[PDB]
């Protein structure tokens, strides 16, 4: 039993994309396929659904005259044609059935804009050398004006997880989004250790990595 | 209909 | 359309102890009413169906019920692991969430603050960043002071989700400046509020000293 | 050998069913959905006296005193799902 | 699958798997009926309930088609036959899940065997015991599961001498669902066959000769894709038998010897049956089971030998 959506990404407002949702499992013909959708941070808005039984659809008045639900019981698989896309219909879309609605979508991020993707630059936060003596420090880098979402941080190449903390992003009234990433490790281990930072934003394929240590004076 | 089967 | 009404948006509870989520209906659904649960950056799961019938293979610990208009979502001892929004759902609409979370012992936070990098100076911009470590409870407030004036409207800040072992929070704050009115200032202080402080934490650097 | 199948989703009895239409075993299709009728289960299933009983119980019911009910008067595919004299009495009642 | 404790204090005399082979009835002389689930999750048995149902030891059990509900069939040395069906508002080990649904005192001797009929005759069943008589019963109308009627008496034997402990008797009935209904019967040393007649009465239609000793089992294998049938016999004298039966004193049956097998030198207590029939099994006092096929020429192999 699975359901596979495809066909998302990332769209120009006044643009389209048309999203797959390929089925298997269960009777396709006789079930109802419904797409809900997830705006960042807000609850879940269902758009649409099909009946393949008698082929019958319905919409919320949000998308209704832009978003077209259509679906190949031939095929098992359903589609939302998604015209004219705005802003405000920006989400993850889940597509999900009924036979409530016990079989979900993995979901598919539909991000709507036209500022050009962005890569972040990418600056250390560097370990006090006040750091306690036998005491905690922490470190980090700081990710700044990307855009659109999301990006990936690691130290270490995934070797440092322990006291890793990366937070939630947020929009600057720039437009552009900045996120820092922390760990903290004991101070007698910044003279002897290594700690990078490793960034990733796949939008504009950037890769970064930057060590982090002490400034010199 | 339905009235047609409740007469019958 | 039928708007579903949730309370509370949000609660804290312990482990073991029993919790009761309520959705009521705009108008007279029927108990054509079902509940999920969402884990954040995952699809929803379905948990209740018809009101009071348990989808096949979710824990009986879940279970719901129905009093006229009034739906409940009850879970009798609580897990770690369940923490999450839950939805009621009836246009097809869903009722806005309840955000269920693992209350525990206050935790104090760690502060550290750190000055912006030369690269970043380097491009005209200078941001300066108060890291708020493994806290408890959320609330914590943090009050920036460049040379002892207060700070307003020139900073964002951010929370981590709660920790899945420790329970606690950790939060980020930025204060953002041009370069020039950076280089205007020489103290630049990040004062820490919380219950687990008796009192408030200053940590701060002197701009250019090292 | 069917009628030992492991079905469980719908779907498994779909198949059970689309391969007693396939070979004609109308006996045998009866047999599998007997096997599923043994409330809502009641009202799903709405073999002669079954359904004079299940007759006999909405009238009680009736007497006494939803969205079957108007059905019987997601809701358009219902409607066509529907598309028998125990439930003309019903509508009636 | 490592192996379990049934529950029972006195020694347990048959064990039945429903129809999904998912669940499992047991009888003992405790006077108990326990019935075990499959979990699904953790691949275990565990008891789904255990109950006090006669007065005397009960030796068989048996479970109806599921198209007619969740129904148990136990015989007893206490002349009597049980009915029950499971209640699912109730829960599991509560010892009240199962409700008797009627029983049968007809019999005037201890009962050995007690087996339903294959389901496309409707809710029958039969019974055998000390009288020597075999009964059939039959749930007239499938609404009242209490309804039961008496559909037939026959003798089997017909002069059981007093003063024998040495007793045993066996039933199985022919499931084939496109054959003439007819059930076959175990009565000491002799095995004979019954069959329906025109006029809805039971007659001897045939004997499985042969046996030198007490018929501690027998099975009728299920005839999928065969047009002959096969009925197979543990007996006491150390041989499994398998009669192969075609119909083309007074019978329309043909009755051949397939095959006989020692390999247990010692009785044979269980004879069991695939689903499809297409294997056979048999256990007894080398505390061996064996496995057994058939062969392109229609003569029977052992497959395997667990202990």
């Amino acid at each position: 039993v699975q359901l596979v959506e495809s066909g998302g990404g990332l769209v120009q407002p006044g643009g389209s994309l048309r999203l797959s949702c390929a089925a298997s499992g269960f009777n396709v013909s006789y079930s109802s396929i419904h797409w809900v959708r997830q705006a960042p941070g807000k609850g879940l808005e269902w758009v649409a659904s099909i009946y393949p039984y008698y082929g019958s659809t319905s919409y919320a008045d949000s998308v209704k005259g832009r978003f077209t639900i259509s679906a190949d019981t031939s095929k098992n698989t359903a589609y939302l044609q998604m015209n004219s896309l705005r802003a405000e219909d920006t989400a993850v879309y889940y597509c999900a059935r009924t036979g409530a609605l016990d079989y979900w979508g993995q979901g598919t991020l539909v991000t709507v804009s036209s500022a050009s993707t962005k890569g972040p630059s990418v600056f250390p936060l560097a370990p006090s050398s006040k750091s306690t003596s036998g005491g905690t420090a922490a470190l980090g880098c700081l990710v700044k004006d990307y855009f659109p979402e999301p990006v990936t941080v690691s130290w270490n190449s995934g070797a440092l997880t322990s006291g890793v903390h990366t937070f939630p992003a947020v929009l600057q009234s720039s437009g552009l989004y900045s996120l820092s990433s922390v760990v903290t490790v004991p101070s007698s281990s910044l003279g002897t250790q290594t700690y990078i930072c490793n960034v990733n934003h796949k939008p504009s394929n950037t890769k970064v990595d930057k060590k982090v240590e002490p400034k010199s004076c | 209909d339905w009235v047609e089967q409740l007469i019958l | 359309d039928i708007q579903m009404t949730q309370s509370p948006s949000s609660l804290s509870a312990s482990v073991g102890d029993r919790v009761t989520i309520t959705c009521r209906a705009s108008q007279s659904v029927s108990s054509a009413v079902a509940w999920y649960q969402q884990k954040p950056g995952k699809a929803p799961k379905l948990l209740i169906y018809s009101a009071s019938s348990l989808y096949s293979g979710v824990p009986s610990r879940f279970s719901g019920s129905r009093s006229g208009t009034d739906f409940t979502l009850t879970i009798s001892s609580l897990q770690p692991e369940d923490f999450a929004t839950y939805y009621c759902q009836q246009p097809i609409t869903f009722g806005q969430g309840t955000k269920v979370e693992i209350k525990r012992t206050v935790a104090a936070p760690s502060v550290f603050i750190f000055p912006p990098s030369d690269s970043q100076l380097k491009s005209g911009t200078a941001s300066v960043v108060c890291l708020l470590n493994n806290f408890y409870p959320r609330e914590a407030k943090v009050q920036w002071k460049v040379d002892n004036a207060l700070q307003s409207g020139n900073s964002q800040e951010s929370v981590t989700e709660q920790d899945s072992k420790d329970s606690t929070y950790s939060l980020s704050s930025t204060l953002t400046l041009s370069k020039a009115d950076y280089e205007k200032h020489k103290v630049y202080a990040c004062e820490v509020t919380h219950q687990g402080l008796s009192s408030p934490v200053t940590k701060s650097f002197n701009r250019g000293e090292c | 050998l069917l009628p030992h199948y492991p079905f469980v989703t719908n779907d498994d009895i779909e198949w059970m069913l689309s391969i007693c239409v396939e070979w004609r075993l109308p006996e045998i299709a009866k047999e599998i959905y007997t096997t599923l009728g043994n409330i809502e289960s009641i009202a799903n299933f709405s073999l002669v006296k079954s359904y004079s009983w299940l007759l006999f119980e909405a009238s009680c019911m009736e007497g006494q005193k939803v969205l079957n009910a108007i059905v019987s008067k997601d809701d358009v595919i219902i409607p066509q799902d529907i598309l028998v004299t125990n439930s003309m009495r019903q509508t009636l009642a | 699958m490592q192996p379990f404790d049934s529950g029972h204090d006195d020694l347990v005399h048959d064990v039945v798997y429903d129809f999904y082979g998912r669940h499992v009835a047991t009888c003992s002389s405790d006077q108990h009926i326990k019935v075990f689930k499959l979990d699904k999750d953790t691949s275990n048995w565990e008891l789904s309930d255990s109950w006090r149902a006669h007065d005397s030891s009960i030796v068989a059990i048996d479970w109806a088609s599921p198209e007619y509900g969740r129904i148990i069939a136990s015989a007893s040395y206490d002349k009597t036959v049980k009915l029950w069906e499971e209640d699912p508002d109730q829960e599991e080990c509560s010892g009240r899940r199962w409700n008797k649904l009627c029983t049968l005192n007809d019999s005037k001797g201890s009962l050995y065997s007690v087996k339903f009929a294959p389901a496309h005759l409707g809710l029958k069943l039969a019974c055998l015991g000390n009288d020597g008589i075999l009964r059939l019963y039959d749930a007239l109308e499938p609404s009242d599961l209490r309804s039961w009627t008496l559909t037939s008496e026959m003798k089997v034997l017909s002069i059981p001498p007093a003063n024998h402990l040495q007793s045993d008797f066996c039933l199985s009935w022919c499931p084939s669902r496109f054959s003439p209904e007819k059930l076959a019967v175990s009565a000491l040393e002799q095995a004979i066959i019954y069959q329906r007649g025109k006029d809805g009465k039971l007659h001897v239609a045939a004997k499985l000769p042969g046996h030198k000793s007490l018929i501690r089992s027998i099975s009728w294998a299920p005839s999928i894709g065969r047009w002959y049938q096969l009925i197979a016999t543990g007996c006491k004298d150390g041989r499994i038998r398998i009669f192969k039966i075609t119909e083309k004193l007074q019978s329309n049956l043909q009755v051949e010897l397939l095959s006989e097998h020692d390999d247990h030198n010692g009785e044979v207590w269980s004879v069991s049956w695939n689903l499809t029939g297409t294997i056979l099994s048999s256990a007894g006092d080398d505390g061996k089971v064996r496995l057994w096929k058939a062969t392109y020429s229609n003569e029977f192999k052992c497959m395997s030998v667990i202990t």
